[PDB]
């Protein structure tokens, strides 16, 4: 209730009350007005969170890291368009079918909580989690470091969606800076270093 | 040390997991038993069949 | 938010959306298979 | 002979010759006809095969002659006669 | 002897009369053989009574001999008597100890053997010696018979490095495989402690006879796999591969 | 209070214990709680300890009481060949939460008593 | 359950007696007895015709291209020739023969039983039935009369059943296979083992 709203001093909605992590209530369009949109937007919200986090570890760090001289990674702008061992459309393919089985898998978790958890193969491989979204097991928590007590995940989670929230900011940072300037991300913070009150946005 | 560990309702966890692996024997040891010596146990029926 | 899709399933926003989707189909096959005065596969 | 070969990273040098058992092939093979005396090493006695715990001396009589169930059957019958 | 003849025949009438209906058809002479040697071994692990098991080792080895006939080489060649020779003996020795463990335990199925080796040693040890003998561990004469089998395979004239090299592979499999099937039946039949078998009675060490057989057959192999050229004594190979060695092809 | 009583390492007449101990837990932790020593002559570090696993040197032995645990799994049967049917793990095993109002008495670590000359 | 797809639940009327109940039909094409109970047979003969066709097109593929025989490709055996052999009259005689067996069975499946008790002789026991639609063993149809009808049914026709359904699909690969590479299926799987990630679908179109 009394937890920080996003806008101080309003009043947040009623479907947004604080139990979910993150929940500073902001809705301003309700698009999580109805519980059952809210369930799978918590999802969307949940993996954006982490594929953005991987994107920015992937855009960022090997261009932070080629800025020094200590490696040869090119732009993640023209990464696409370059050649490896073989034809981009064929990874993209086996990228296709190995995503759909987990986001196969996956899809059944959030359509139909707990019936997905028990390994087709060998059936003593089953996954721990109970929460949708927080699949557990010893593939996705090598030691655990989700079995925990309340306001422990809460604040665990928090800290899960808050870096999330962080990331899909950044790598749509790093999206704009590649199209209306010339040059990578890190050349886009430097030349702000140099002169911050002149080198912005207007040029 | 004993008195005010913070943190042993998580490290005794890292304990649960780093013995029992080590009675385990390091699983690659498994590996070739739920492999090899079940394999070729296999595939000596199938040669006959 | 269930009004909003409700409202967007009534019959005339559905046509629009179902008609769009059907030419803009239409428009890309013409553009990548044009003149089409046959059926030249068997 | 004793060639010494300066190789690239070490100190080496060698030193071989060829032989071989000129005809004494024939001489090893004659000695060999020892066989003829495995004669001193077969009157020797038998383990067991000549052992009281043995009658039958086939290669599966001992193991089966095992019909002595069709001869009792028959002593059956004819306790059953008695 | 009886399986040898079916080689002996081979090479008298076939490599030395029919050289253009032979040199046309070693490569699969040579495949056959390379495949045989691990399927008499991957069908030999599978029995059960030990007897069967080892008359498919003596299947195993005859795959050697195969591709020596195959591969036209001298060594290829020779290297193949020298196997028939090494494997006459280690075949029918290992036949006459299965023979002769057998009849005293009246057991065929290697899974009731029990532990055998506390009433008698020197069957279990002159055992022992010629399973190492079949393991073509070197040596003893198992051994240097499939080396020059493969020194034969591999500097053969009519092979270009394509099969030189997966034959020799798909061959040296053996090697892993064959252990596999030999200690485990060394393993059911004579280690581990069965039953307090103290009765001296059905069980007796093999007497004078049986133990100088057994010896006058095995000094023979250490023999030859100590110093082979006591079975390199063939100069024909060097006008039997004369005649093969430059048509077309 | 599923109100327990330990059979302490066999000592003279006998080495009893008291403690009294809310139901819901397993055997393991509610013993860690009394500070009644469970795992023998095994230390901290990483001698055969850890809870809820493999090694087995928790060997608990049931006198009173014992109808009122969970029954045995099947990893209690198979670490415990040398087993009579009394004694169990209870590294794997819990007490019930509801049992509130129980009675059970456990003698501890066996193979290390000379008992049952007792009563 | 172990149905198709493991999130769904599979539909109400696959109970599931018959062998190769994996749940599947989604576009409601067997809610209906009548219609449930003649399509089971439609699988079990188009089974049947695709396990032995594909082997047909395989085998004799295979042992053409060692060079053990020779034979023409499935795709080119349909003009094959040679001697008193005019395609019309085959088709003629073919039909015929097909006409009459696929007919006495279709009236086996309209009319159980009433097609084993007639006049013509020595042959009136045998085509009964089987005791099961799909599988009229006889002591004709099954002249190793090795089944006992019922134990192995549920474990012995999943084999049949599955071995089926795989066998229908392949037969299905060559034809889109050959009409696409215009060779021979083995020749697909000997160009696609050269190169594998050069020779896929992809480069083919
Ligand atoms: C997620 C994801 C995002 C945000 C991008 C983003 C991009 N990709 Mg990329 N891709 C992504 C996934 C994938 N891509 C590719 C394979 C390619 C190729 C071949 C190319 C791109 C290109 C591009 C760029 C197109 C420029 C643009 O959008 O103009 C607004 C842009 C940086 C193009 C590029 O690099 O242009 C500079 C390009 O040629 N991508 C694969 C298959 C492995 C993906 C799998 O998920
Ligand atoms: C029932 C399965 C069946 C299938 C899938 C085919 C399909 C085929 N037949 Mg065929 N036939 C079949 C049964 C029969 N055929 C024939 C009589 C013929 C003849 C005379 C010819 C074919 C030919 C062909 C081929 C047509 C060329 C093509 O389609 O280009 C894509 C193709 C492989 C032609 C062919 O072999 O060309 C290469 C051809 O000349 N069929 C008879 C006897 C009447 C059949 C009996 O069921
Ligand atoms: C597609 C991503 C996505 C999704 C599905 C949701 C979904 C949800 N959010 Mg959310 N959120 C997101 C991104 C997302 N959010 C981002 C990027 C931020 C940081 C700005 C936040 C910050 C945020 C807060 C602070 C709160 C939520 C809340 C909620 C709720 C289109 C745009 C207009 C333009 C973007 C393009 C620019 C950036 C370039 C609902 C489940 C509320 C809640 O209850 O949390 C659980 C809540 O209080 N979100
Ligand atoms: C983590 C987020 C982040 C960060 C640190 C930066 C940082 C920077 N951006 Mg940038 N940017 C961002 C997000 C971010 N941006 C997003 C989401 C977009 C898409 C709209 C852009 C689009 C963009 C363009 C088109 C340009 C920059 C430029 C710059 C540089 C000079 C600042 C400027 O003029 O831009 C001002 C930035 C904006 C108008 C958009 C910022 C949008 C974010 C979401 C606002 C909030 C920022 C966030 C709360 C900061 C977190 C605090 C702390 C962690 C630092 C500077 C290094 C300029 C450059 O290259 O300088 C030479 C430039 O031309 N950015
Ligand atoms: C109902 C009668 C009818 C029929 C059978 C067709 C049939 C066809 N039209 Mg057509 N057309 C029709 C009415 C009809 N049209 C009307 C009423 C108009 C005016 C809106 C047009 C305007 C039109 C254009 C502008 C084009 C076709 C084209 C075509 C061809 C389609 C090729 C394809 O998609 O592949 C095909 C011959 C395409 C073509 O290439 O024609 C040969 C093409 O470009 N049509
Ligand atoms: C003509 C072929 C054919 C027919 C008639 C059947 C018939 C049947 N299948 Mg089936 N199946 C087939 C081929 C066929 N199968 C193949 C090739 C596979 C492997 C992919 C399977 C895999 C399969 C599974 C896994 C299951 C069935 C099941 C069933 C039964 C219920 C489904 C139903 O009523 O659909 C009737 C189907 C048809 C009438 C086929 C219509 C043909 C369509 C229109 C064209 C197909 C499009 C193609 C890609 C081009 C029914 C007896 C279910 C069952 O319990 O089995 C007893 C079940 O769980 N099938
Ligand atoms: C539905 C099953 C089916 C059908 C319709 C055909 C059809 C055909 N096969 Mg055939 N075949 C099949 C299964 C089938 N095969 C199977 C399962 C095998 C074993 C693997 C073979 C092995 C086979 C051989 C070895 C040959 C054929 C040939 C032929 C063609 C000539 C007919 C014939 O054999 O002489 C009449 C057959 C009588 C039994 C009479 C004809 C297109 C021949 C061919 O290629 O013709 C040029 C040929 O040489 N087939
Ligand atoms: C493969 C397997 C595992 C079986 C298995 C079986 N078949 Mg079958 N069958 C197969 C291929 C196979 N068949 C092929 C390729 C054909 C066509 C030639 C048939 C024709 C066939 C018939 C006609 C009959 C069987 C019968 C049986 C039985 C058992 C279920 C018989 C049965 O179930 O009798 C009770 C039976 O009637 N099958
Ligand atoms: C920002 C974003 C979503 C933002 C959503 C917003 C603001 C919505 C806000 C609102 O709805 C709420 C909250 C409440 C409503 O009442 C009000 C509004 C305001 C309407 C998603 C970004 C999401 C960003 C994502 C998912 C980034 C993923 C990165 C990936 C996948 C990796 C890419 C790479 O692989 C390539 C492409 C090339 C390689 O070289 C490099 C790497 C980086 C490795
Ligand atoms: C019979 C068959 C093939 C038989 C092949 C034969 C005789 C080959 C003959 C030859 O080669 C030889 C022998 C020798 C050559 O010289 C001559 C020819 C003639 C070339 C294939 C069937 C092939 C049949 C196939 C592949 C059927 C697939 C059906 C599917 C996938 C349907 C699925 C669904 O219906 C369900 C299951 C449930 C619904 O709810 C959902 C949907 C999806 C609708
Ligand atoms: S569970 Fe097994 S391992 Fe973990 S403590 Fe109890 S005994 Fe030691």
């Amino acid at each position: 209730p009394e937890r920080p709203i996003w806008f101080p001093g309003s009043t947040p909605p009623p479907w947004l009350d604080g139990s979910l992590p993150g929940d500073f209530g902001f809705d301003p369009w309700g698009l999580g007005s109805d519980p059952e949109s809210l369930r799978w937007n918590v999802q969307a919200e949940l993996v954006h969170c982490r594929w953005a986090m991987l994107g920015a570890a992937g855009i960022f760090i090997p261009e932070l890291l080629t800025k020094i001289g200590i490696l040869n990674t090119p732009s993640w702008y023209t990464a696409g368009e370059q050649e490896y061992f073989t034809d981009t459309t064929t990874l993209f393919i086996v990228e296709l079918i190995l995503i759909g089985w987990a986001e196969g898998r996956r899809w059944a978790d959030i359509i139909k909580p707990g019936c997905v958890n028990t390994d087709p193969i060998f059936p003593n491989n089953k996954l721990t989690g109970t929460d949708v979204g927080y699949p557990g097991g010893l593939w996705f928590d090598p030691l655990g470091y989700g079995t925990g007590s309340p306001e422990k995940l809460k604040e665990l989670r928090t800290k899960e969606i808050k870096n999330g929230r962080l990331a899909m900011l950044a790598v749509m940072g790093a999206w704009f800076q590649a199209e209306y300037t010339g040059t990578g991300p890190i050349d886009n913070l430097f030349a702000h270093l140099a002169d911050p009150g002149h080198a912005t946005i207007f040029r | 040390f004993v008195k005010r560990n913070p943190k042993k309702e998580f490290l005794d966890q890292v304990k649960k997991n780093i013995y029992s692996w080590s009675y385990n024997r390091g699983y690659i040891d498994i590996f070739y038993t739920r492999v090899f010596t079940l394999g070729i146990r296999g595939l000596t029926e199938l040669t006959e069949f | 938010m269930r009004d909003i899709k409700t409202y967007l399933s009534v019959a005339p926003v559905l046509s629009t959306l179902w008609f769009g989707a059907l030419a803009g189909l239409l428009i890309e096959i013409n553009r990548l298979f044009p003149d089409a005065l046959s059926f030249p596969f068997f | 002979n004793q060639r010494d070969w300066v190789v690239t990273k070490s100190i080496w040098h060698l030193s071989d010759t060829a032989i071989k058992s000129f005809y004494t092939f024939y001489a090893m093979f004659t000695v060999w006809g020892v066989c003829f005396f495995a004669s001193m090493k077969a009157s020797m006695a038998d383990p067991f095969y000549d052992s009281e715990h043995y009658r039958g001396q086939g290669g599966d009589g001992t193991v089966h002659w095992y019909y002595d169930r069709q001869e009792d059957i028959e002593a059956t019958a004819r306790g059953d006669l008695l | 002897i009886l399986l040898k003849m079916g080689a002996y025949g081979l090479i008298r009438i076939n490599m030395e009369l029919l050289p253009h209906a032979h040199y046309l058809f070693s490569p699969w002479l040579v495949i056959i053989g390379a495949i045989q040697i691990i399927y008499a071994a991957s069908t030999s692990l599978g029995q059960r009574n030990f007897k069967k098991r080892i008359a498919y080792s003596s299947v195993s080895h005859m795959g050697f001999i195969i591709i020596g006939i195959g591969s036209i080489t001298n060594i290829g060649l020779n290297g193949a008597i020298l196997q028939i020779l090494s494997h006459g003996f280690i075949g029918a020795t290992l036949f006459f100890l299965a023979g002769t463990a057998s009849d005293r335990m009246r057991l065929v199925y290697l899974e009731e053997l029990g532990g055998i080796s506390i009433p008698m040693p020197k069957i279990f040890t002159m055992f022992s010696s010629f399973s190492m003998a079949s393991l073509a561990l070197p040596g003893m004469s198992g051994f240097v018979a499939e080396l020059v089998v493969f020194f034969g395979l591999i500097t053969s004239p009519k092979f270009l490095l394509m099969p030189k090299a997966l034959i020799t592979f798909v061959m040296a499999i053996g090697m892993i495989l064959t252990p596999i099937y030999l200690l485990s039946m060394l393993r059911q039949m004579f280690y581990g402690y069965k039953l307090f078998n103290v009765p001296n009675a059905n069980f007796v060490d093999s007497g004078p006879r049986e133990l100088f057989i057994l010896i006058c057959i095995f000094l023979p192999v250490i023999g030859i796999g100590i110093y082979p050229d006591f079975v390199l004594s063939l100069s024909v190979d060097r006008v039997e591969a004369l005649l093969s060695n430059y048509y077309p092809k | 209070f599923a109100f327990v009583s330990p059979r302490l390492l066999p000592d003279g007449t006998p080495d009893v214990h008291y403690r009294t101990a809310c139901g819901g837990q397993k055997l393991r932790d509610i013993m860690l709680d009394a500070y009644i020593d469970l795992y023998g002559p095994y230390d901290k570090l990483l001698l055969n300890c850890s809870g809820g696993g493999e090694c087995g040197t928790c060997i608990v032995e049931v006198v009173e009481g014992g109808e009122m645990l969970s029954p045995k799994n099947e990893v209690e049967k198979e670490k415990l060949k040398r087993k009579p049917k009394s004694w169990r793990l209870a590294c794997q095993a819990t007490v019930g939460n509801p049992d509130s109002t129980g009675q059970m008495v456990i003698q501890q670590l066996p193979e290390w008593k000379v008992h049952k000359w007792d009563k | 359950r172990a149905t198709w797809l493991p999130g769904l639940d599979p539909p109400a009327y696959l109970d599931g007696t018959l062998p190769g109940d994996y749940g599947f039909d989604p576009l409601g094409l067997g809610e209906q007895p009548e219609d449930l109970k003649w399509y089971v047979q439609a699988e079990l003969v188009h089974c049947r015709f695709a396990m032995a066709g594909v082997a047909g097109i395989l085998g004799t593929d295979l042992i053409r291209v060692s060079g053990i025989g020779n034979l023409p490709v499935w795709f080119e055996a349909g003009a094959t020739k040679f001697d008193f052999a005019n395609t019309t009259a085959l088709f003629f005689v073919q039909l015929l023969l097909m006409g009459f067996v696929e007919t006495k069975r279709y009236m086996d499946f309209v009319s159980p039983g009433s097609q084993a008790k007639e006049g013509t002789f020595l042959g009136i026991e045998a085509s009964l039935e089987g005791l099961q639609p799909g599988y009229p063993g006889g002591p004709l149809f099954n002249p190793m009369g090795l089944a006992k009808d019922i134990e192995n049914a549920n474990e012995v026709k999943l084999k049949e059943i599955k071995n089926g359904r795989l066998a229908m699909v392949a037969m299905l690969g060559f034809i889109v296979q050959a009409s696409v590479t215009h060779a021979g299926p083995i020749d697909n799987l000997l160009t696609h083992l050269s190169d594998p990630f050069n020779k896929n679908i992809i480069h083919a179109l």
